[PDB]
């Protein structure tokens, strides 16, 4: 299993950022994609995770409104979008599969097993 | 008709037995529910008959028996019960006792045939 | 939500030692406790997955244990390439939560 | 309850022998009726066109028609699917 | 016809009737009679029954026949000890979605026991000869308790000597409306969680002496058995089509290691010996009784087959059956698991045995065994046992051999001294 | 109970036969199979109670008739 | 073979009820378990 | 303020059925029974 993130760049606050993912070596529909925010200092937090097979989203609270989530089936990736920046996120950006749960006739079921397969990190700055 | 003396006093609805009993016999999924339905039909009136013969009755609607009635099933009148009450009610009032009741006279028939037995009258 | 926290930050210890950190959840997260490995330039990876079992390539000196919320983390012999700062995050529920790391220097 | 269970048999049974709509369940291409339409009505009909199988295995052919928006749903001239293909079957 | 009773499991649903608390039984005081459970036709309908529950509870679930495509497979290779090296093999191929014009690129482990090489490329091993089915994973097939109930006209007698072997007279006998409840673990070479004797072990055969014929040993102690599935296996699932979802391993954590059963070695030294004293009763105190492996044949034959947790194992008894007798630790034996199973002995009807997720352990208690005898002649007048085969409705024959059914005819006649009255 | 009397002597056993008689009357492949079986057990209590009528025995536990008993 | 099993069936619990109407009909009479009975209603030679 | 609010409901078909069927009742005849009378048997 491989992850590819891109879009490493310098925005200004007031602007949005579009990172994206590709993944492989795994079936995309059946695993969620996490995004994990790493602040310069501080510690991890998580932003949100995309259901690929049917787009279901889920958002920390911190971002609600801020962020949104899209997939691409047909090109195997995933995308998260930060609406308006400010220098407070200035951060490095990672995608990260949660390696368990399935989907059923009676909704989803999480099984509870960690975050692999991280991508290498994706380096956004918000400053003039 | 049919059940016409059922608001009717004991007494008098004992005169339409015969109406009652005539009454008795008169798509896969369909067809298993409705054979279900006959072969129960069947099934209820065979036991009711069943019991009669067992009993010592057959072939009546009315049948005497050796049992004496006993005042801790029901104490009441003659009169009471088959002038002044219906079968509805009877049914009711001596729901309790109907097993009981069921037994003695298995056990009535039961002796009658032991004394059938003899070839001496037994006088 | 769930808090999460860890308690030895900016532990120290020589090669060869045994070393443990322990981490505490608010609530209770059904015995589902993860432990990650970050180390600077580096993508974190995970170490245990539930507080017992080891990731896949991830060496046996790694093991883990705990309670509904005191959760350790033990490294059996201390090596050079375990400089990390080390985080424990919690599986179990939906607004999943990382709590602060802790730093693991060489004495 | 037996006249609802009956009831609920009667059609199960008579839709048995029906056409499947399996080959329906395609992705669709639809655009808005715009022809023609009172207020009321804007956007509630939507002209989708695909391909749809024939008598022969190998042939395809390209239907038009109409469908109320309440049965078609949109996948992300855009591309739509029914609205009950990630539910069920659809029998006529 | 029986009829079953008892107390989302197939079996629950099925014998839907309910059971009597405290049932009671008759005691017959003076009557003898004869029994044969080689004869026995309660034995041939539990079989068609439990063959019926099987194939109706498939009935409605997942097709699986989209699957039947070309395959893409290389081995895992990655953190496998050696006991499993070749085992498993991680596959991908393009597969359907809800929309008829849609494909998506799937990726899974299967066991190699279930999937072919084609001239790599991989087809599964049923695509040659039948479809295949998804059971419902929602659908329990784990045995419970079942009674067999006669009739209105019918008896069921029950023999309750001590030492019966299934064939000849009884003398303590009783009439029953129901028999006891028999639970209907399916099961090859050692028999699970049935009765035991009470006395002793009790060997039963049709004809002892005949080599075509298989030997039911009834153990009066249970041996208790502990299987595992020691990985943590990660089920996924994807969309078929409209309404239909099948379930796949996708991953399995940790080193690979292989499946297996521990018996304690000294009980089963000593419940075997206690076997041994009973075949000297039959083929003398003065010669030899060896125990050996399977002859060979098909896997779900030779190995010992069982459900544990709902998977399906395959495990190597030549660790048990290996002993001569002559006048702490325990027993490890190697498993292997498979997901395409024909089940009783049928060809095609496959099913298809969904993951299950984490990791898998169950004790069983083996109250009985299935063995043969190697043919023979004199010779050296040492004769050795092997595990057998056997069909499936050895495995009933085996509790059900102290029951009869009996029809009841109430009108007779004989001479007395009375005439018609008149 | 029923059958009790299986082991007692013909005379004995004749002293209860009304428990051996009040016992007589107690997925589409299983409902017919089930079916079927309560026919017959219709059937054949029928096909008894018939023969007693043709006999002269109708409505009876124990009866008596003009056959003589042959030696033979 | 459903749709033949269901038609014995029928047949057979048919055949069961006419016996036993007529059956019931000797009992209202006060004619059962005979094959001749006498009865108190006068013939009419209408 | 004793105000009570009323709505449109229903979606259980069964509902609707009980609108025609509520006079109706169905019930089983039992012709066995026993009475007290002077009469025994001889
Ligand atoms: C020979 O006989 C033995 C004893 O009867 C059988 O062993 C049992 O096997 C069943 C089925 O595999 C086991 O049932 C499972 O129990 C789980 C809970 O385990 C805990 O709680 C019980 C409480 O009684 C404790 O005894 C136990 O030690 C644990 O602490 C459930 O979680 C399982 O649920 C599964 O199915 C449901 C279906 O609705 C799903 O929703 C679940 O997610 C999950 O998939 C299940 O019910 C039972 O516990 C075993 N007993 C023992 C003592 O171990 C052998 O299987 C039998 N041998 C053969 C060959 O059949
Ligand atoms: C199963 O096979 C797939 C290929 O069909 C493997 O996927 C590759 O994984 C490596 C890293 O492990 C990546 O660098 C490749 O780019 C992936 N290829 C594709 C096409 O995605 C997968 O790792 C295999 N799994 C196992 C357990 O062997
Ligand atoms: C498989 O995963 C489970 C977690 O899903 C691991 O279970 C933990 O095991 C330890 C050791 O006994 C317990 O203290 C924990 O409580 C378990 N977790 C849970 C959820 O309670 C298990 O060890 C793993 N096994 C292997 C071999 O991978
Ligand atoms: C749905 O779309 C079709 C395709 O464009 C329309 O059919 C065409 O109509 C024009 C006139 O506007 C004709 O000249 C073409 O020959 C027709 N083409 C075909 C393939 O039939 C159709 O009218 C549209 N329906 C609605 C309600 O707007
Ligand atoms: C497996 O064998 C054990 C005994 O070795 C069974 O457990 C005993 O069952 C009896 C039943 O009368 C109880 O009185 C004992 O107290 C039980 N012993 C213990 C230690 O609990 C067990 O039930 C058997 N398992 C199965 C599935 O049959
Ligand atoms: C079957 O027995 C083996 C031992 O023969 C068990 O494996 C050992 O388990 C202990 C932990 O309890 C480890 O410390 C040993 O290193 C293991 N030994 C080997 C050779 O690996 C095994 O767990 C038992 N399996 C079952 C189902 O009971
Ligand atoms: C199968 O597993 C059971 C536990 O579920 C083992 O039983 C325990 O064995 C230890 C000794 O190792 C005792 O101290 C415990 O008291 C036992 N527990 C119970 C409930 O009996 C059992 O030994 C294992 N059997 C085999 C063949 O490995
Ligand atoms: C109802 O009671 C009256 C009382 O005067 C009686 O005349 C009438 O016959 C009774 N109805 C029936 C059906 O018996
Ligand atoms: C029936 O009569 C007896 C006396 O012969 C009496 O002891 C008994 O209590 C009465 N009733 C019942 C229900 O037993
Ligand atoms: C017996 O009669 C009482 C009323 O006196 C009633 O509550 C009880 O349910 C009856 N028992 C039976 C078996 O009918
Ligand atoms: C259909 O109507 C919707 C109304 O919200 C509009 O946004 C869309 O652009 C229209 N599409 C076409 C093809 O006219
Ligand atoms: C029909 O199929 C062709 C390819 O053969 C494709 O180019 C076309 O867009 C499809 N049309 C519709 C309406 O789906
Ligand atoms: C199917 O799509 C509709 C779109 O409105 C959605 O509400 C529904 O939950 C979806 N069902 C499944 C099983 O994905
Ligand atoms: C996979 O296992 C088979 C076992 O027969 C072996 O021949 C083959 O070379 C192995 N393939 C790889 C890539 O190791
Ligand atoms: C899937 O389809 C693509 C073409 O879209 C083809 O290149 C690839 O080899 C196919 N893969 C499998 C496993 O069938
Ligand atoms: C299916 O393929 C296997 C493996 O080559 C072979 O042993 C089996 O006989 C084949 N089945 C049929 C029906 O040809
Ligand atoms: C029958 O049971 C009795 C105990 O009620 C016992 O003494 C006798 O030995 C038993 N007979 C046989 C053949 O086991
Ligand atoms: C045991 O089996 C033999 C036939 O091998 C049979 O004759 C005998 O009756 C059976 N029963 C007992 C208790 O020995
Ligand atoms: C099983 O039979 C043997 C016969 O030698 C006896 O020693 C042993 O105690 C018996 N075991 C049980 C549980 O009855
Ligand atoms: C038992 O088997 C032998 C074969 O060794 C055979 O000759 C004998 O007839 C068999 N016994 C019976 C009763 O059939
Ligand atoms: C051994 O076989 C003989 C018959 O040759 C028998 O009498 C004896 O009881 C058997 N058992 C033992 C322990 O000798
Ligand atoms: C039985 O054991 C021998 C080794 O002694 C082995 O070669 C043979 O394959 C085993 N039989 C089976 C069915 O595995
Ligand atoms: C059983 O184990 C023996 C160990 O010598 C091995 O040779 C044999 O192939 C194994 N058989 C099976 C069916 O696994
Ligand atoms: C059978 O026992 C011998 C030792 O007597 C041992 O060498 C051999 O490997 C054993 N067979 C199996 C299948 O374990
Ligand atoms: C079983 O254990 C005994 C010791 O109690 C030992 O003498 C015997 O040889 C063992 N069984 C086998 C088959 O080796
Ligand atoms: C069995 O025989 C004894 C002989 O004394 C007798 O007393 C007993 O009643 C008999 N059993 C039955 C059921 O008749
Ligand atoms: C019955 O008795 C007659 C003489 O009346 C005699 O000829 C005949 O053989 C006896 N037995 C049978 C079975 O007919
Ligand atoms: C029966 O006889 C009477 C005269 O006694 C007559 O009035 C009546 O019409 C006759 N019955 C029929 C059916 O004609």
């Amino acid at each position: 299993v491989q992850l590819v993130q891109s879009g490493a760049e310098v925005k200004m606050p007031g602007t949005s950022v579009k990172l994206s993912c590709k993944t492989s070596g795994y079936t995309f529909t059946s695993y969620n994609i996490n995004w994990v925010r790493q602040a310069p200092g501080q510690a991890l937090e998580w932003m949100g995770w995309i259901n690929p097979n049917n787009g279901t989203t889920d958002y920390a609270q911190k971002f609600q409104g801020r962020v949104t989530m899209t997939r691409d089936t047909s090109t195997t990736t995933a995308y998260m979008q930060l609406n308006s920046l400010r220098s407070e996120d200035t951060a490095v950006y990672y995608c990260a599969r949660a390696r368990g749960g399935y989907e059923d006739d009676d909704g989803y079921h999480y099984t509870g097993y960690g975050l692999d397969s991280w991508g290498q990190g994706v380096v956004v700055t918000v400053s003039s | 008709g049919f059940l016409g003396a059922a608001g009717s006093t004991m007494g008098a609805a004992s005169m339409t037995l015969t109406v009652q009993a005539r009454n008795l016999l008169s798509d896969t999924h369909w067809g298993i529910k409705q054979l279900q339905a006959r072969v129960l039909a069947v099934e209820h009136y065979l036991r009711d008959q069943q019991l009669l013969g067992i009993w010592g009755c057959s072939g009546k609607l009315i049948c005497c028996t050796n049992v004496p009635w006993n005042s801790s099933w029901s104490n009441r009148n003659l009169s009471e019960i088959w002038d002044n009450m219906t079968w509805l009610q009877w049914d009711k009032e001596i729901s309790n006792y109907t097993q009981i009741i069921y037994g003695l006279l298995e056990e009535s028939q039961n002796q009658q045939e032991k004394n059938e037995q003899d070839l001496l009258e037994l006088d | 939500d769930i808090q999460m926290t860890q308690s030895p930050s900016s532990l120290s210890a020589s090669i060869g030692d045994r070393v443990t950190v322990t981490c505490r959840a608010s609530q209770g997260i059904n015995m589902q406790l993860c432990w990650y490995q970050l180390k600077p330039g580096k993508a974190p990876t995970l170490l245990i997955y539930g507080t017992s079992g080891l990731q896949t390539g991830v060496s046996s000196r790694f093991s883990g244990s705990g309670s509904g919320t005191n959760f350790t983390l033990t490294i059996s012999s201390l090596q050079p390439e375990d400089v990390a700062t080390y985080y424990c995050q919690q599986d179990y529920t939906t607004p999943f939560t990382f709590g602060p790391g802790t730093k693991l220097d060489i004495k | 309850e037996q006249m609802h269970t009956d009831i609920i048999s009667l059609w199960d049974q008579s839709l048995k022998p029906c056409v499947k709509l399996t080959p329906l369940c395609v992705t669709l291409q639809c655009t808005n009726v715009t022809n023609n339409i009172t207020d009321d009505m804007r956007g509630e009909l939507k002209n989708c066109s695909f391909n749809m199988t024939t008598e022969l295995r190998d042939k395809k052919q390209k239907v038009y028609s109409l469908f109320y928006r309440l049965d078609v749903v949109q996948i992300n001239n855009k591309e739509y699917r029914l609205i009950n293909c990630n539910t069920s079957a659809i029998t006529q | 016809t029986l009829f079953c009773a008892s107390d989302h499991n197939v079996w629950a649903t099925h014998c839907c009737v309910p059971t009597d608390p405290n049932p009671q039984e008759i005691h017959l005081e003076n009557v003898t009679e004869e029994f044969n459970m080689w004869k026995n036709n309660m034995v041939e309908q539990m079989h068609t029954d439990i063959i019926s529950l099987w194939d109706q509870s498939l009935k409605p679930c997942v097709k699986l026949t989209p699957l039947c495509v070309t395959l893409q497979c290389t081995n895992v290779t990655n953190n496998i000890t050696d006991d499993m090296r070749g085992e498993l093999k991680n596959c991908s191929f393009n597969m359907t979605t809800e929309l008829r014009d849609k494909k998506q690129k799937v990726y899974s482990l299967f066991y190699r026991l279930d999937v072919v090489q084609i001239n790599k490329e991989y087809r599964l091993i049923n695509c040659n000869t039948s479809a295949i089915t998804q059971a419902c994973p929602k659908v329990s097939f784990e045995p419970i308790p079942i009674h067999y109930c006669a009739p209105a006209g019918f008896a069921i007698l029950k023999c309750k000597d001590k030492k019966f072997n299934g064939t000849g007279p009884c003398t303590n006998v009783s009439t029953v409306q129901c028999t006891h409840g028999i639970k209907p673990v399916v099961s090859t070479q050692l028999l699970l969680n049935g009765s035991l004797a009470e006395e002793e072990v009790i060997i039963r055969s049709e004809n002892i002496t005949n080599n075509a014929k298989n030997i039911l040993v009834q153990l009066n102690e249970s041996v208790q058995i502990n299987c595992t599935r020691p990985n943590n296996n990660t089920v996924k699932s994807i969309r078929i089509g409209p309404g239909q979802w099948f379930y796949y391993t996708g991953d399995i954590i940790g080193d690979i290691r292989q499946a297996h059963c521990n018996v304690s070695k000294a009980t089963w030294n000593e419940t075997l010996g206690k076997v041994v004293k009973q075949l000297r009763k039959h083929f003398g105190n003065n010669t030899i009784i060896r125990f050996a492996n399977s002859s060979g044949g098909d896997l779900e034959v030779t190995t010992h087959s069982f459900n544990c947790g709902g998977e399906f194992f395959y495990c190597n008894t030549s660790g048990l059956f290996n002993s001569t007798w002559i006048s702490n630790d325990s027993i490890t034996l190697p498993c292997r698991i498979k997901q395409i199973i024909n089940m009783w002995q049928r060809i095609g009807q496959a099913m298809y045995a969904p993951p299950i997720q984490g990791v898998i352990r169950c004790v069983s208690n083996i109250t009985g065994l299935i063995l043969t005898r190697d043919g023979g002649s004199t010779n050296s007048t040492t004769e050795t046992f092997r595990p057998g085969g056997g069909d499936m409705r050895d495995n009933w024959r085996s509790e059900l051999y102290k029951y009869k059914v009996v029809k009841i005819e109430p009108l007779g006649v004989a001479p007395t001294r009375c005439k018609r009255r008149v």
